[PDB]
């Protein structure tokens, strides 16, 4: 395969952001996490969104994957070790796994668990026909919350934490948080309101360098969403992945500094003549907005925006139109201005019929260069012919199976909810979920000319609770994947007498698209009915037993391991050495004495000041009996005082800067190659604060003369 | 028979430290002249981005709706707030605070200046001293009851960008539109926060009352802010050789104010002509000797000369015979302190003067509660 | 001449 095509727009567009990463190769057994980072400065903390790595250790480009979930176990603790001798974090490490999803993703989660189990029929059928007889394939299905899989991860990665903090010296002041599948919401917002509820302290360091470990082109917009610039990602390199055309030991690795992707940014948005101020932090705030308009977990695309990279440069060419018509910009820490969403909308509406246009002359130039149904693979997209006039009428009719007399009131009602979730998506992301039960009701989306009559809409949200972990399962499991359940609820996914058999559906229609030659197609599976789902499912619970009533609860604590640290005799002595045997009191802690803040309270797992610790896989590990070593305690994060604010922070202090004034004026004048699988190795960039003063030298400054006279 | 006594302003001692000063406490002035002890509304919080400075601020801006509440008090350098911070400080331990001399920062820093800037220059005051068993040194207002409106102007401009990088709440707890609506906020005097520093020069113990104008990084609760705090300082252009030489005798005076009282940091905005915000410079309180010794000489000698003649000064306060009778409830002698003519002038205000029966007897110098306080032992 | 202002340690009282 090629390079992905946004990782092909990053290297064309903005080819600074990326560099290789450094490693040093010492062949001894490593001591020297303690050493200096060759990669270029220290990193205070890092975050691992650890779906992330149990999906390329279960699942492999190489031929054998591993074939016992011991092994895939054994397989992750290589790998996480790989990634911390890369990036040495020196104050704290986050481990954050997938728990349960908001409503929004759980149907887009479903369609995908449905489709990939009928895959495995396909090739089961097709090792049933070659016949290492019965050997099936490890249903990828076991990695979500509640399974006894995750339950599995779950001690090793507490056992694994403890072993590098009792046996290296590298690690005697490093914090290390887990934050378990047992804890719900996705890696991803996990790791984001962890560093938005750091940043609330009042007394953070506005100069941690931070990084994120993950897959996700996402976490690019993340990493600018958090506005701390001392931001740099940890990817696998996919430029190598193209130009290897033989082992994960040599597999390289890029950093990409959201630091310098500003320093781009600051010339790509610039607009001249606004009747307001110009800023950059709110102007990354609408081009972030943009990037989730139109790519997205939770809502389906505009049709006219099918490709996300070439979308947000249309999308962006509009902004520049709009906004010096605008009172302000469309986007305040995490709220839409739905007056300006409206305009922008209105002026991409008139663009549309010609955005039809341009794609079928292009597909057709594609072409000769080279020369609803109850099942199965279709496509709706054939009768509608969005490059020929009054397909308006056609598109709705034929996706909806709707006559034209209520093609209005599906209108209003289509872009009601559309800009709801478009809402719910920004909130997510710049505050945290404003209601775990808020979904987007229909399989596609409205034409950017329906999106009017809304500018005086009123937007209004409740977190309901997070799922238990069955109602989870039971959500987006189908009856294939039933073993990861309890034997009870089996029987409501696969009895033709269950209450709920409509929500399983052995087979369903899946809608080919844009009439995509892939598996890009849309699964038609029906919407839950969650009030039915919950009172099946919950009329069971009096049938476990306390064995499957443990795996159900919220792991309302996260947990945090310490080892002789900076704060290790005043957390041991309020919350160990107690005054009665109880878990009453707890412990606040603030970020200047160790690098971390939050709330900490006695372990709930049954930790003891002098017990044992044994691993649960059988690799040949020490059972390190090492509580002496080590405390481990029940951890929460200090909840916001107020709304988390898009603003750099009190003395923030830049790295130097990388761009020459060419690369400005370049993106400022769009001046249209690399060869960059090799000329990438040319960028090295320096990480953390530069000099000591949060101030340029600028003319008209008493110390500013001294250095502009020396310069000269 | 009383004490009449002369010092020379360009004789110097042998004194080059002050001992580490520590925060006993401190209070808030209201602009009603309630002193709020132990209150901290009025401690302001340090934000200005660098990209601030892009925009065009005006430190004009606003001068005509101006709140000088400080021309309005009855007693403008009143020691009521500082002797009442410190009785809450003894109340709690029993005993005085053991030190020779209690005053204001700026009192002290109007002394050590006369060696080195002229009467008219130095804007001399008359400053007047009573016991009671140490030393109460207050000074005697102004008395008004580069010219005119342009002098007025250039002393609204400090006052102003004072409330421009700065918030009356820590940045985490100020909401989006109390930063946005910044700029148009209207500009006061006489409400000030003023933390009360034990420190000392040679054998002589000193108290200083000290205004603050904000809290750089944080705040840390029950406990002494002192390396917290910072100095924000008022503005001019630099664009020529001879413009290094009149900001560097600023920050001389600047780096005198910071150093008396152990604050760590001292900013600089600078402008263009009109009175557009051009940029804004940090110095650490440590840096200023080092950098005024390397970039103009005869300037950066002065930092030991003036703890040199500090030394001098409050050694000969004690030594110019004032009596330090301990007992709370003998009989008080009270003093004028002026400079003239390169000698400072010291004489008692005898039973037959129109202030001798008020300081004595009455409100003018110490507070009648702090009286009770000290004489109740 | 390298000499330069500096603080002493207080009497600890
Ligand atoms: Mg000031």
């Amino acid at each position: 395969m090629g390079v992905p095509s946004f990782f092909r727009w990053l290297s064309r567009k903005y080819p600074k952001i990326i560099s290789p990463v450094l490693e040093e190769q010492p062949q001894v057994i490593l001591p020297l996490d303690y050493s200096a980072s060759n990669p270029n400065g220290e990193l205070d903390n890092l975050y691992l969104d650890m779906n992330g790595i149990v999906h390329p250790c279960s699942h492999p480009e190489n031929k054998p994957p591993p074939e016992t979930e011991d092994e895939m176990l054994l397989a992750v603790f290589e790998y996480t070790n790989r990634v911390l001798n890369m990036a040495r974090p020196r104050k704290v490490l986050v481990m954050a796994v997938d728990g349960v999803a908001p409503r929004a993703k759980m149907n887009q989660q479903r369609a995908r668990r449905f489709r990939s189990a009928r895959d495995a029929q396909i090739e089961n059928e097709a090792r049933e026909e070659i016949m290492v007889r019965n050997k099936k394939t490890w249903d990828s299905n076991a990695i979500t919350p509640g399974t006894p899989f995750m339950d599995k991860l779950a001690a090793a990665l507490r056992y694994w934490t403890a072993f590098k903090l009792a046996t290296d010296p590298g690690w005697k002041n490093l914090q290390v948080i887990i934050s378990d599948a047992t804890v719900p919401g996705e890696g991803e917002h996990k790791i984001m309101n962890f560093i938005r509820s750091q940043r609330a302290d009042p007394e953070y360091n506005p100069n941690t360098t931070h990084c994120i470990y993950g897959l996700d082109a996402d976490l690019i917009f993340l990493g600018l969403a958090t506005h701390e610039p001392h931001f740099k990602i940890l990817r696998e390199d996919v430029f190598a992945q193209d130009n290897r055309k033989k082992q994960n030991s040599e597999q390289p690795f890029l950093w990409l500094h959201i630091n310098v992707l500003r320093e781009y940014l600051s010339a790509e948005l610039w607009v001249p003549g606004l009747p307001f101020t110009f800023d950059l932090e709110r102007a990354i705030d609408d081009w972030v907005f943009m990037c989730f308009f139109c790519g997205n977990d939770f809502l389906p695309h505009l049709p006219c925006l099918d490709v996300r990279e070439n979308s947000i440069d249309i999308l962006l060419d509009i902004w520049k139109v709009v906004l010096p018509k605008l009172k302000t910009y469309m986007t305040c820490d995490g709220v839409l201005n739905l007056p300006s969403v409206e305009t922008l909308l209105q002026h991409l509406g008139s663009r549309e019929g010609d955005i039809f246009k341009t794609r079928h002359i292009q597909e057709a130039r594609k072409k000769e260069a080279f020369e609803g149904p109850k099942n199965g693979v279709f496509d709706t997209d054939e009768f509608v012919k969005l490059f020929e006039p009054g397909y308006h009428e056609r598109y709705y009719t034929a996706k909806f199976h709707v006559t034209p007399q209520d093609i209005e009131q599906l209108r209003k009602d289509m872009v009601k909810c559309y800009i709801e979730g478009v809402a719910w998506v920004l909130m997510y992301y710049y505050q945290g979920c404003a209601s775990w039960n808020w979904f987007y009701p229909y399989h596609y989306a409205p034409l950017a000319t329906d999106f009017h009559g809304f500018s005086h809409l009123e937007i209004k949200f409740e977190e309901g609770t997070p799922f238990l972990p069955y109602e989870q399962l039971m959500s987006v499991l189908p009856a294939a994947s039933g073993h990861a359940l309890p034997k009870i609820f089996r029987s409501l996914m696969s009895e033709p007498d269950s209450e709920i058999i409509d929500f399983y559906p052995e087979e369903f229609p899946i809608d080919m698209n844009g009439k995509k030659m892939s598996w890009q197609g849309i699964a038609l599976l029906p919407f839950i009915d969650q009030d039915r789902l919950l009172t099946a499912v919950r009329a069971q619970y009096p049938l476990l037993s306390d064995a499957e009533r443990a795996r159900n609860i919220r792991g309302e604590p996260v947990l945090l391991i310490s080892n002789k640290n900076a704060n290790y005799e005043r957390f041991s002595k309020k919350l160990y050495s107690k005054e009665n045997n109880n878990n009453n009191v707890v412990v606040k802690f603030q970020h200047f004495k160790s690098g971390l803040s939050g709330i900490v309270s006695k372990d709930v797992e049954g930790f003891e000041l002098n017990g044992k610790i044994v691993c649960p896989i059988q690799g040949g590990s020490l059972p390190n009996l090492s509580t002496t070593l080590i405390l481990k305690m029940s951890y929460r994060l200090i909840p916001l005082p107020s709304r988390n604010k898009s603003i750099i922070l009190n003395g923030f202090i830049p790295s130097e800067p990388v761009l020459t004034a060419y690369d400005l004026d370049s993106i400022m004048y769009k001046y249209n190659r690399w060869n960059f699988g090799n000329d990438l190795k040319q960028n090295i960039v320096p990480v953390g604060p530069k000099g000591i003063t949060q101030y340029k030298p600028r003319t008209g400054g008493y110390r500013a003369f001294f250095y502009f006279a020396e310069l000269s | 028979m009383g004490v009449s006594a002369n010092l020379f302003v360009k004789q110097r001692g042998s004194t080059t430290a002050l001992k580490q000063p520590k925060e006993i406490g401190f209070y808030s002035r209201t602009k009603d002249e309630e002193y709020l002890i132990s209150d901290d509304t009025n401690l302001n919080y340090y934000y200005l981005p660098d990209a601030e400075l892009d925009r065009k601020l005006d430190l004009s801006s606003g001068f005509q709706k101006f709140k000088d509440y400080y021309k309005d008090f009855e007693d403008r350098c009143s020691l009521r707030g500082l002797l009442e911070t410190i009785e809450s400080s003894e109340r709690h331990k029993g005993k005085k605070i053991n030190a020779d001399i209690i005053t204001f920062r700026g009192i002290a820093r109007k002394l050590i200046s006369c060696a080195f800037d002229s009467p008219s220059f130095n804007t001399v005051d008359l400053r007047i001293v009573s016991f009671n068993g140490q030393l109460f040194i207050k000074e005697v207002p102004e008395a008004v009851n580069g010219r005119n409106i342009n002098q007025d102007l250039n002393v609204f401009t400090g006052y102003k960008f004072e409330t421009l990088a700065t918030l009356s709440n820590p940045l985490q707890y100020t909401p989006r539109e109390v930063i946005e609506k910044r700029t148009k906020r209207i500009v006061s005097h006489g409400d000030e926060y003023i933390s009360v520093v034990r420190t000392g020069v040679g054998n002589c113990k000193l108290i200083l009352g000290a205004e603050v104008d904000c809290i750089f990084d944080f705040k840390e609760n029950g406990r002494d802010n002192l390396k917290h705090y910072a100095e924000l300082k008022c503005t001019q252009q630099v664009a020529n050789i001879s413009d290094t030489h009149k900001f560097e005798r600023k920050l001389f005076r600047t780096w005198l104010q910071c150093f008396l009282v152990g604050i760590p940091r001292i900013i600089y905005g600078f402008k263009d002509d009109h009175y557009v915000l051009k940029t804004v410079e940090e110095f650490s309180t440590e840096e200023v000797p080092v950098l005024l010794k390397n970039n103009n000489p005869q300037v950066g000698s002065a930092c030991l000369e003036a703890i040199k003649w500090y030394g001098l000064l409050t050694e000969w306060l004690l030594k110019m015979i004032p009596r330090d009778e301990d007992p709370h409830s003998q009989i008080r002698a009270f003093k004028l302190v002026f400079e003239n003519n390169h000698l400072r002038l010291s004489e008692i205000e005898e039973s037959d003067e129109e202030y001798s029966g008020l300081i004595d007897g009455e409100h003018i110098l110490s507070n009648g509660f702090k009286e009770w306080r000290k004489s109740l032992k | 001449d390298n000499i330069i202002p500096t603080y002493e340690v207080g009497d600890g009282d």
